[PDB]
């Protein structure tokens, strides 16, 4: 996945 | 239980480690935004943040430690390559022996009387302090913490035998965390001096850490639903979660205890002498699957039980998004309280968008404060629900390819606010720049965490991996950053973060956190705008919701002693880092603070009904503070859908 | 007058032998009964995946090569495939992973190095392509299309040293295979007509000479657009891939070029 | 304090 975190 | 050096265990890297080592080390390397050698340069520097992990208050390695390992802080690449991690290794175990020599100077330390009037203070960051020369430098930087701590308790009043007793039972306790280290405890360790020396997002994540983190993505987990907390050597559960297993099952009890658990088919294995995350992974498992647990109940008697539990999916609703209604007479203004952005978090939201029909809610305010991100996919269909059509966010890797992520309609078209502060980031920023871009919603709050990459998750795990190597363990993860991220705008996040319509007072004040204060964060830019149709205009309004909205905070109680706290703060920063070590100053401090905190409750009271009566509340209840941001928040919303209204 | 068409240099494009049909449609046959093991069966699709590949039907190669590895997902063959497939797509990340598991499930597969190696070029981590490369062709020195890889790949880093690297190569060799004619027009010994002539005369037959041109116009096209020279290139990487060599990474490479040269085309 |  993309994650976009943090 | 320990009281020698040979009691602490040699640390040795598990069989499966090298073979990770290379697989992170071949993402790394190859696929990272940032494109980096992995020479001899690169792998110093590893060695230098590995040292800061390893000892973060310069307080326990010699210097001579450090510079033995020096000569090899160049190997470290091969090292990583090869998965042969002995240097790492080498430096951990010395590490340990050495937080051991520590904790038993330590010990006799607090024997020792000295209850102190000096004027003598203490630094808390030691992050660049040179390394102690000595033993003598050592156990006087000791003589130093363990004052700090002593004084610390004896600041809460206790007696002195206490505070040996209190401490005592820490630094043993210390002692003990160091001989339940794992080989992975290492592994994971070294992996993170590597990540983060390319980019603050760039992570290794173990097994155990992969497993937490899909759970946080995914609202759930497999198990039992019962949540353990370790007193001692014993595992007592300190909750469970309603509706799963453990709860539903009436045969288990908060308080109990778990000292034993077993697998099918497989002896009821003790647990007495473990460390907590080993005893949670035998009892998790897939869903539909059973475990056994001995457990020892709660009271003084010694007999024990058998239960046994089929394991479920359970979901973490306290994760979920939060829905709630603020009234103001005749208007009503809904608020959605969303911590993350997990997987299936615009489906909760569309239904909960769904119940503010019914209730008339002139507004809604969308409250992001202190969300750390999540999900892409999720922060452009989130988006989309307040959004008719065209593009959400602008992604770019490294070789200039640009491409835009968009959605499939517009779930909700009415006053929108969206609240931030600066813990708010990533994906929350994505959606907050994005509904200020489409002039769709209005932004207030603090500036921005400042993120602006997109970073990749990938498994290590091949496919081929239990057949060939049943015994291993599973192996973790990675998440590596391969894109930036732009607004439709052509800006960007990245270290500014974005900037509010309405700035509460804490937000024009000095940062000391974000993206920009991150090691490695990688540097601002822009890109072209995108092709997208407004939303909406709401420049307009500006001017009158920022006179209303000064106009309030200023008459505001608790709106004040935010002004003058900060001020207040702005006074001290400089001997910040700096305490005074003397018993006799703080408390006037201490208490000149306590005095001051038992007080303004009343101005707002008086200022109001009152609300409540203390000629000094000085021991309340357990309180719930109140929520001055989204309270005027909310009275910026109503501001908003009232000026809508008069188009 | 048109008598210059004399100077063209074509073979008439592969067709699929009788044979190649013929071992497909038995293929077929043979998965649809219940005559293999699930061991057979893997095999069998690996076997149909080559023979879909040697004809340029790679989504059905790569849907066989999926199947054998439901089955049997040690195969480092499989894998190869897979790795290749998805550099000619432009995953180049997914790639590297793909043939790592080639050497990880068997170090002796000394084509993952080159592919490999080919992957990371494309992907622009010239380094790293070139230890890929520096030991493809440790593997076999007399192979002078090892060194051309290296020298495409060294190029990138520094053009003189790569010449220079090259130039060793070749003297050092054996200087036996066609290929190294190639090397030579790069490092100017000779002539790209004088190339064009040797080609032809080292060619037997239509097979022969598709093979060559193939491989050739693809080092061609690579020098020319080099030189920044897009409409010599172009037309080069075409020709390349008008001989219909399925299999050869010149072939594959000069679709991508391709490709690559018209996304530049689309964009401004 | 982990969940299990």
């Amino acid at each position: 996945a993309a994650a976009a975190a943090a | 239980d320990i009281t020698r050096a040979d009691q602490i265990p040699v640390l040795k890297e598990e069989t499966q480690h090298a073979t990770v080592s290379e697989r992170v080390t071949s993402r790394f390397t190859r696929s990272h935004y940032r494109q980096f050698d992995l020479d001899q340069a690169f792998s110093a520097k590893i060695f230098d943040r590995y040292l800061n992990l390893l000892d973060y208050s310069h307080n326990v390695l010699l210097a001579s430690d450090v510079e033995q390992f020096a000569k090899k802080k160049t190997e470290l690449g091969d090292e990583l390559r090869s998965g042969k991690l002995d240097v790492f290794y080498d430096l951990y175990n010395l590490a340990q022996k050495r937080r051991f020599e520590r904790y038993q100077y330590a010990l006799s330390v607090l024997e020792k009387p000295m209850d102190f009037t000096g004027n003598d203070t203490y630094n808390l960051d030691r992050s660049k302090a040179p390394w102690p020369k000595n033993e003598a430098e050592l156990n006087a930087l000791w003589d130093s913490k363990v004052k700090f701590d002593e004084l610390s308790l004896k600041l809460t009043g206790k007696t002195d035998k206490e505070i040996r007793e209190t401490l005592t039972r820490r630094y043993k306790f210390a002692i003990r965390r160091l001989a339940q280290t794992n080989s992975e405890d290492v592994f994971s360790l070294a992996m993170t001096a590597f990540a983060r020396e390319i980019d603050p997002h760039t992570n290794y994540l173990s097994p155990r850490n992969t497993e937490q983190f899909n759970t946080e993505m995914s609202l759930s987990l497999e198990g039992i639903g019962a949540v353990l907390q370790m007193d001692d050597d014993y595992t007592v559960i300190n909750s469970m979660v309603a509706g799963g297993p453990a709860a539903k099952s009436k045969a288990i009890s908060v308080g109990d205890k778990i000292v034993g658990v077993g697998q099918t088919g497989k002896p009821m294995v003790d647990v007495i002498g473990w460390r907590l995350d080993d005893v949670v992974a035998l009892i998790k498992g897939p869903k539909g699957s059973k475990v056994r647990l001995e457990i020892l109940p709660a009271g003084k008697g010694t007999k024990t039980r058998t239960v046994t539990l089929t394991r479920e999916r359970i979901r973490l609703e306290d994760r979920a998004v939060k829905m709630s209604v603020k009234t103001v007479g005749k208007e009503k203004v809904g608020v959605l309280d969303i911590p993350g952005f997990y997987v299936g978090l615009t489906d909760d939201v569309k239904v909960q968008l769904q119940k503010l029909e019914k209730q008339n809610v002139s507004s809604v305010i969308i409250d992001l404060r202190s969300n750390g991100g999540g999900a892409l996919t999720e922060a452009v269909s989130l988006s989309g629900l307040f959004i008719p059509a065209g593009p959400i966010v602008q992604v770019r890797d490294n070789n200039g390819k640009v491409r835009e992520d968009s959605d499939t309609q517009v779930f909700y078209k009415g006053p929108l606010v969206v609240l931030v502060d600066r813990f708010s980031a990533s994906a929350s920023e994505i959606f907050a720049a994005a509904m200020q871009d489409y002039g769709r919603a209005l932004v207030v709050g603090e500036p921005t965490f400042g993120a602006g990459t997109v970073q990749q998750y990938r498994s290590l795990n091949r496919i081929y991996d239990q057949m060939l190597r049943p015994e291993w363990p599973a192996l973790g993860s990675v998440q590596y950053t391969i894109q930036k991220f732009y607004r439709v705008n052509g800006g960007s996040t990245q270290r500014k973060g974005v900037t509010p319509d309405i700035i509460m007072p804490t937000g024009n004040e000095e940062t000391e956190t974000g993206e920009k204060f991150e090691d490695n964060a990688l540097p601002w830019d822009s890109i072209d705008a995108a092709t997208y149709v407004k939303s909406g205009d709401l420049t307009a309004f500006e001017p009158e919701l920022l006179k209303e909205h000064n106009a309030r905070i200023a008459k505001d109680p608790e709106f004040q002693n935010i002004m003058k706290d900060i001020a207040r703060f702005n006074a001290m920063k400089d001997k910040r880092n700096i305490v005074s070590l003397n018993y006799a100053v703080r408390e006037k401090e201490n208490n000149e603070d306590d005095a001051t905190r038992l007080a303004r409750l009343n101005e707002r009271f008086k200022r109001e009904g009152k609300p409540e009566l203390k000629k000094l509340d000085d021991l309340p209840k357990d309180y719930q503070e109140p929520d001055p941001y989204l309270d005027e928040t909310v009275n910026i919303a109503l501001d908003l859908a009232k000026l809508e209204k008069a188009r | 007058n048109t008598s210059w068409r004399k100077s063209e240099v074509l073979a008439v494009p592969l067709q699929p032998t009788l044979q190649q049909e013929v071992i497909l449609a038995r293929m077929e046959q043979i998965l649809a009964s219940r005559a293999l093991t699930d061991d057979e069966r893997a095999q069998l699709l690996y076997e149909r995946g080559v023979l879909y590949d040697s004809l340029g039907l790679r989504a059905l190669a790569r849907n066989d090569f999926s199947q054998a590895l439901a089955i049997r997902p040690d195969m480092p063959e499989v894998f190869n495939y897979l790795g290749i497939y998805l550099t000619q797509a432009g995953n180049f990340d997914a790639a590297y992973e793909a043939f790592d598991s080639v050497l990880e499930l068997d170090p002796t597969y000394n084509y993952a190095h080159l592919n490999r190696g080919i992957a990371l070029y494309y992907g622009g981590r010239d380094k790293l392509a070139q230890d890929d490369l520096l030991a493809f062709y440790q593997d076999d020195p007399n192979d002078p299309f090892r060194s051309l890889w290296l020298y495409l790949a060294e190029q990138k880093l520094d053009e003189k040293q790569a010449k220079e690297v090259l130039k060793q190569h070749f003297e050092k060799s054996d200087k036996e295979q066609w290929g190294w004619n190639i090397v030579e027009f790069y490092l100017g010994n000779i002539s790209e007509q004088t190339l064009m002539e040797r080609l032809k005369a080292d060619a037997t037959d239509n097979t022969s000479l598709a093979e060559h041109l193939s491989e050739t116009n693809f080092y061609l096209g690579k020098y020319y657009l080099s030189l920044g020279d897009l409409d010599s290139a172009t037309a080069l990487f075409k020709l390349a891939v008008a001989n219909n060599v399925h299999n050869f990474v010149e072939h594959r490479y000069a679709l991508l070029e391709l490709s690559l040269l018209g996304q530049d085309q689309d964009d401004l | 304090a982990a969940a299990a």
